[PDB]
């Protein structure tokens, strides 16, 4: 789990040494800014049902071939697979979103994605187009403070920077 | 053995947290979590290949070597894994010399220069009795790789300070380079092929090179030439009350 | 290893629950003692090598049988080994008492060492006395009880990350029980 | 390796001086747009990828040599490779413009990498293009110029810290040469 | 230098990614407590020549016999050497307070401070002495704010702790 | 490695001569003053920590620029390593009185000593003067000459082994020059 | 260079002795299959204008979405570079079918396609289909003997399963 605290007491067990006040330091940047990244988790949170909703038809509209015989939409409950497989990824961003750091994301659905989306021929590409949809429909004032916009489109376009 | 520049001109080493979980009533080590085992064996991958710039057509076969690692934490055992592999052989044994490859060895598992000609004979004689598989064992299952590393640490170049012979400090520095230097530079032709079998030492501004950051390298070179002469018979004298001796 | 908001992820992803609304009083009140838990962790650590010193000679204090000849402190070897298990005991408590959560206790130190010490023939009753010392030492220092030793600090209650402490302590006395 | 505070320390330690007031106007303006570098640093972080995959076809557009047979990028093992290396160098410059120094640039990263290059035959001027389209390009994206990729930031200058990062692609360029 | 960002970046390093969100975390921790820990950088900056002062004579008080002869003490430069290296730790103090971390104590004063203490026979009891002296002596209304006091002692028994 | 029989050996192994008669005077006057050379090794070695520290201070003492920020010997790091290479010469110059031979010296101690200074940026002349100490009072304990440290010994003369270590000595001071 | 020789020389290597008989045996297997395997390097190599020609115009109808505005087969000299990248697997399998092994294929077109087709954005598929047209436009009794064929097909799979 990559997280502010894990890092800094991780770095402390490697040197086989006590909590320094420069560890400390870090829990204290936790402690200003968990209030700004906090607020996006409990609206992720509520407003995920929606968001799927919008991304995966966006990611089916852009690449209308993938309904096509042979593809991967090839017939209904794999699309509702689809469905749930971006669920998990707005599940994983919100975890993210309160650990702190990338520690739930790359270890839970970026670790081996790349074998399970090749072997089983998934383009990548539609991920990264439904995920890049919801980076930019969300608008940082009304839906969220600004800060809160800052860090959850951070988080996002981690995940769009890995899968690419 | 002082290291005056090992833990503080220089980072921690890396490894498993401890030993005492290898002793294993029902684990066999506190579960370091997947986030903190890719970044051991990217340390790992570092270290035994040296900067290779590995691809991941290339990194598609160490797959099962990783695989038992982090189910079961011996770091011995993953290297040993490691080097028997043909992303090793490969890329150290078959374009280089044969003192290349020993050398390299040096550097890679145990993190330190060989002392002397004896040496490079003894592990010539062991390579040459049925295979370069036994090299890599007599080097893992040494003396020396448990009294430095174990079963714990990455093989890591330790500034020991308490050198067994002052030429293994130097060619320490030689065959570990700077960052973003790599082993395929020269094609084969190993760095200390001469100086082993000569018994001479090394250019001083590449051990400089290697040194780490604010140890003053490099200074203090006076401007004639460095390697001294064996051959001189130079007097010095004391100082008396009476005159000046020449106790020699 | 986990900590307190890894706490809650994995108890929620069991359930395949988001984490909600209902679930961050636990954590938003583990932020609101966020400068306690820091002004008490450079306490305990400021004053660690004192309280291992003390742990281990009033562990020989009742116990004169382990300075015997035989004892298993007996020579300057041991006296140095054991020592060093005061610092690490103490060290693996401190990064529980930061991190909020134990998780790091029994995997990366309590693991196995019961069995560790069985084998080295470690008697378990003096490590338990010099493992309540330390936790008697630890709460004295939270709640700056401590007879000398004025810390300036925030005035209010320290109590609960005193009993916090002394539970990260009661597992490293059970765990070699 | 050194930071910006660990600058004026060895500074100020060469003459033997304490670290007073009349030195702490540089650290505590440094401190000044301290959220200005970190709204900077994730703006080139972010994107990252995109940038090296620009750089390295730009690099190509306008040397078609590279793709021919003999060309230092002439297979798919040499683009992999070539490939690596421009993540890899703006990696290091990223690290620079966090910290605010580039001690860990020309000490982690540059040190005997022009002696490498020429060692393995890569061309020095095509790597130098390389280096400045994504010096622009890093340009482009600290100071929001980039044409599409709007985000959002606070509104002022960071033309600064765009002169900063600039100079720091500069010794790169410059180390290889 | 243990700096609070030599660690991330350093773990950035070792685990070969870029610095994520967790990782600006700890400067942003920086940002909020340089403040409080650099108004103790005058205090020590300017204050200096007083507080080697009470801190040497206060070391040879408290050990008397050291000025015997056969004893460091023993002639008048031996005396002046024991506050130049009194003054040599208060010099990395105020390093220490400015980059955030014990990075300048532990690689200056520190290490390899054993066998020197040792073998030219300096008792570090005496070092000890001098140094808590400084640390009870700071009072927190008059000398500075209240959070700077903190982060002093912090660094100050620091070292009180390695030496013994 | 070599001693004083290995000597004469090799020598003869290069003329494929049986060591005969002739040859044995050397060698039986070299066991002659055995008990010598035994009766002046621990006179040195009783001494061994007393020395080295009475060497680095002298070194100090007419070189106050050592001490000095920038100084090769600045830090308490600095001392402690220099601290560490009076022993290691003494150490050698030791065995090689035992030995009767410096065999043992310039293969595993000057052998590539020079250029490790060099590359550390440590002063040549400041450590001769250091080999210089350390010289004189090896003679001042073998001949029994210091002005305290009364050994008690078998009367008689050692100027020669005084001779013989200083010959050592000479040759750890030629070597890093 | 993954060759019968290659094998043969570097395991006597590894293993410290002679060429052995078990050795000589393998470059036997060689001589006899040549023959069959290099009748097909008549037909790869005059007749490789037609089959890339064939392919990727395979390929484009296959997946006519790719020539939109933002996908690789957005203007023309794109499309003139498909048609080169899928030569070079051509040569590339007529250089494998003349040493004997998978040699120049998994070095030079397979080591690190990974990485190209990923950041570049092209799709393997796009690949793939290409590469089994071909696979099933032979009909060997008109094209080639029988044994060069399966050669031939034996090759071509190869990259078939690697690029998948
Ligand atoms: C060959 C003839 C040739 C190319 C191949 C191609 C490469 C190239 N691109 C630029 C300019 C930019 N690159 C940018 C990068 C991105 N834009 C995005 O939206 C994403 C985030 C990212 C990667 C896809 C941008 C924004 C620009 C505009 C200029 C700028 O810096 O903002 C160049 C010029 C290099 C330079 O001087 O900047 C080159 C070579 N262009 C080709 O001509
Ligand atoms: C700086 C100006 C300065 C010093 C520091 C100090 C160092 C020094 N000492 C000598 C001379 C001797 N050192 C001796 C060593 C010892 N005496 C003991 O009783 C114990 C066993 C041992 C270590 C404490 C002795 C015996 C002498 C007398 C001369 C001798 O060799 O016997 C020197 C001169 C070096 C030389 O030429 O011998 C120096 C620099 N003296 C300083 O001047
Ligand atoms: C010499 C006493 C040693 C030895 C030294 C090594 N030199 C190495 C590389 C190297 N040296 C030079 C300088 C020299 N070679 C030249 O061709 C010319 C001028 C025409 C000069 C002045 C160069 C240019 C290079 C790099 C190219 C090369 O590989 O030769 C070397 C390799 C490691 C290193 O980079 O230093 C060694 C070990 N080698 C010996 O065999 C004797 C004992
Ligand atoms: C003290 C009188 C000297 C001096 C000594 C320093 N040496 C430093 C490092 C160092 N020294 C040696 C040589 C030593 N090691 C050996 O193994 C042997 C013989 C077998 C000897 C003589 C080595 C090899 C090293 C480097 C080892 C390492 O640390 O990896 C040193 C460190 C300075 C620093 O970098 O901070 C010092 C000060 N320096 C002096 O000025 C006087 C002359
Ligand atoms: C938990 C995280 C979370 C978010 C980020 C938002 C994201 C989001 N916003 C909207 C819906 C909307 N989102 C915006 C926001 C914007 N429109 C713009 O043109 C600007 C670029 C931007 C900032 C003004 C607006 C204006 C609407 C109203 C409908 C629309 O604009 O299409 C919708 C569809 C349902 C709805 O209309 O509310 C969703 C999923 N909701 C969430 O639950
Ligand atoms: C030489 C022979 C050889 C093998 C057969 C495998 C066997 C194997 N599988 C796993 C490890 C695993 N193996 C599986 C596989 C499965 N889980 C299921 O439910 C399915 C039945 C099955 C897939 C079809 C999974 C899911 C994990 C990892 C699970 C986890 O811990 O997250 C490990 C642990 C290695 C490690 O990660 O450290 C090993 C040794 N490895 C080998 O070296
Ligand atoms: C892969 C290719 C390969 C080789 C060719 C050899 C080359 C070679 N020979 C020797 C080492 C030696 N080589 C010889 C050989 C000879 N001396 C002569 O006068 C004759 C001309 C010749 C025999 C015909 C001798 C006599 C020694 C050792 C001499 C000694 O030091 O005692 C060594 C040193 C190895 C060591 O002992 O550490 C090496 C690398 N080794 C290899 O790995
Ligand atoms: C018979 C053998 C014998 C000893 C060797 C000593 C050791 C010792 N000291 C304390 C007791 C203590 N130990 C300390 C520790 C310290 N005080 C300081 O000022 C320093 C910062 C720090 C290390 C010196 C404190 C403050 C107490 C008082 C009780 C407490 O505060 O916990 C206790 C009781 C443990 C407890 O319940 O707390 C023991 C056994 N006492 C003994 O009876
Ligand atoms: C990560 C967690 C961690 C630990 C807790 C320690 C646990 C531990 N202690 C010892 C080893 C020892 N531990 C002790 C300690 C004690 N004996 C007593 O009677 C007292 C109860 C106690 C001191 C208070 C002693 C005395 C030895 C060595 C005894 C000997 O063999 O001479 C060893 C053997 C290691 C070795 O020497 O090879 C280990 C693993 N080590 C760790 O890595
Ligand atoms: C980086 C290092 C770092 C630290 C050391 C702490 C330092 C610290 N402690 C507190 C603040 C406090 N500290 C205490 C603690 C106590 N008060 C008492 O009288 C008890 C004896 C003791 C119990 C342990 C209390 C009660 C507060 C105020 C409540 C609170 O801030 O939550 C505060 C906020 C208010 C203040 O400045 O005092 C800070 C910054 N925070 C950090 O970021
Ligand atoms: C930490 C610092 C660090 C770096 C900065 C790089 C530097 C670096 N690059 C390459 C290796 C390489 N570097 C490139 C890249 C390029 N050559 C060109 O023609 C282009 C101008 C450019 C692409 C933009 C190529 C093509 C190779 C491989 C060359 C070969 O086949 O030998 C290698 C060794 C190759 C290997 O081991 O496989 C190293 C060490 N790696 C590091 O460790
Ligand atoms: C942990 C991660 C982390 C971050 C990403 C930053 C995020 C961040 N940036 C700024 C704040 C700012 N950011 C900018 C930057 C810009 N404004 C522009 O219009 C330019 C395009 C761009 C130049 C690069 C400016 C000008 C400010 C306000 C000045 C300042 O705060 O110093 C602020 C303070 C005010 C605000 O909330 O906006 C914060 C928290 N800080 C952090 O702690
Ligand atoms: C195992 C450890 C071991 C030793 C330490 C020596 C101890 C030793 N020294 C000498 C013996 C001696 N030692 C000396 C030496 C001296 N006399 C002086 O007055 C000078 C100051 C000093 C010069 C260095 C002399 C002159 C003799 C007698 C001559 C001789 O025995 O060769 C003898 C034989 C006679 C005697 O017992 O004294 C022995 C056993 N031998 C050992 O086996
Ligand atoms: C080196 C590899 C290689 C191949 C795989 C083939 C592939 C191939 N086939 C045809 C062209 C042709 N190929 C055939 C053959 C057949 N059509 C059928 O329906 C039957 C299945 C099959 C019997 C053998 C026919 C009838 C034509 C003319 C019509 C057509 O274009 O298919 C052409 C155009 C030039 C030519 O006629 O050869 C090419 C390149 N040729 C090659 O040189």
């Amino acid at each position: 789990m990559k997280s502010v605290i894990t890092t800094v007491v991780s770095a402390a067990d490697a040197a086989g040494r006590f909590p320094s006040n420069s560890d400390l330091e870090s829990i204290q940047g936790n402690i200003q800014r968990s209030a700004a990244r906090l607020e996006a988790a409990e609206k992720l949170a509520g407003n995920h049902e929606a968001v799927v909703k919008e991304a995966g038809d966006a990611c089916f509209a852009k690449y209308a071939y993938l309904k096509n015989p042979g593809e991967a939409g090839e017939n209904q409950e794999k699309i509702n697979k689809c469905y749930r497989d971006v669920d998990h990824y707005m599940r994983l961003v919100n975890y993210c979103l309160v650990v702190g750091g990338t520690g739930p994301l790359d270890e839970w659905g970026i670790a081996g994605a790349r074998e399970v989306y090749r072997t089983l021929n998934l383009p990548t590409s539609a991920y990264v187009a439904s995920i890049a949809y919801t980076r930019d429909r969300l608008c940082v004032p009304r839906d969220m403070s600004a800060q809160a916009g800052v860090e959850f489109s951070a988080y996002l376009d981690y995940l769009i920077n890995a899968l690419s | 053995a002082f290291s005056s520049i090992q833990n503080v001109l220089t980072d921690a080493p890396l490894g498993t947290p401890s030993a005492m979980g290898f002793l294993d009533e029902r684990t066999e080590k506190p579960l370091m979590g997947p986030s903190e085992m890719d970044e051991l064996v990217y340390a790992v991958y570092k270290q035994v290949f040296g900067n290779a710039h590995i691809m991941e057509s290339e990194r598609a076969e160490l797959r099962d070597a990783e695989s038992l690692f982090r189910y079961l934490r011996d770091v011995r055992e993953f290297v040993r894994a490691l080097a028997k592999s043909n992303a090793y052989t490969s890329r150290f044994l078959q374009g280089n010399q044969q003192y290349r490859f020993f050398e390299l060895n040096f550097k890679h598992l145990l993190g330190r220069g060989p002392r002397s000609l004896e040496e490079m004979a003894s592990h010539s004689a062991l390579y040459a009795e049925g295979g370069f598989e036994a090299v890599i064992d007599a080097i893992l299952d040494s003396d020396e790789y448990a009294q430095e590393f174990g079963s714990t640490v990455v093989p890591y170049c330790r500034f020991k300070g308490e050198y067994p012979t002052n030429e293994e400090f130097n060619r320490m520095l030689v065959l570990k380079g700077a960052n973003s230097t790599s082993d395929k530079a020269g094609k084969g032709r190993s760095k200390l092929c001469y100086s082993i079998a000569a018994g001479c030492s090394q250019n001083w501004l590449s051990m400089s090179k290697a040194l780490p950051f604010g140890t003053e390298k490099g200074t203090g070179f006076n401007l004639i030439s460095s390697s001294r002469n064996p051959a001189a018979r130079p007097r010095i004298g004391t100082k008396i009350p009476g005159g000046v001796v020449f106790s020699s | 290893m986990l900590d307190a908001f890894s706490r809650v992820v994995v108890n929620s992803d069991a359930k395949a629950a988001y984490v909600g609304g209902s679930d961050l009083q636990a954590l938003k009140s583990f932020i609101a003692d966020g400068n306690k838990r820091l002004d008490a962790v450079n306490s305990i650590v400021s004053n660690a090598s004192c309280m291992v010193s003390d742990a281990v000679s009033g562990m020989i204090c009742e116990n004169p049988g382990l300075i015997s000849p035989g004892g298993n402190c007996y020579t300057n070897r041991r006296m140095a080994a054991c020592l060093r298990d005061g610092e690490i005991i103490l060290r693996y408590v401190s990064y529980a008492l930061l991190a909020g959560d134990a998780s790091v206790l029994e995997d990366r130190c309590l693991n196995g060492l019961k069995e560790t010490y069985i084998a080295l023939g470690v008697p378990t009753n003096s490590s338990i006395r010099a493992v309540s010392i330390m936790k008697a030492q630890a709460v004295a220092f939270i709640t700056n009880t401590a007879t000398e030793r004025k810390m300036s600090f925030a005035a209010g209650d320290c109590t609960s990350l005193a009993s916090e402490v002394a539970s990260y302590f009661d597992r490293v006395g059970a765990a070699i029980s």
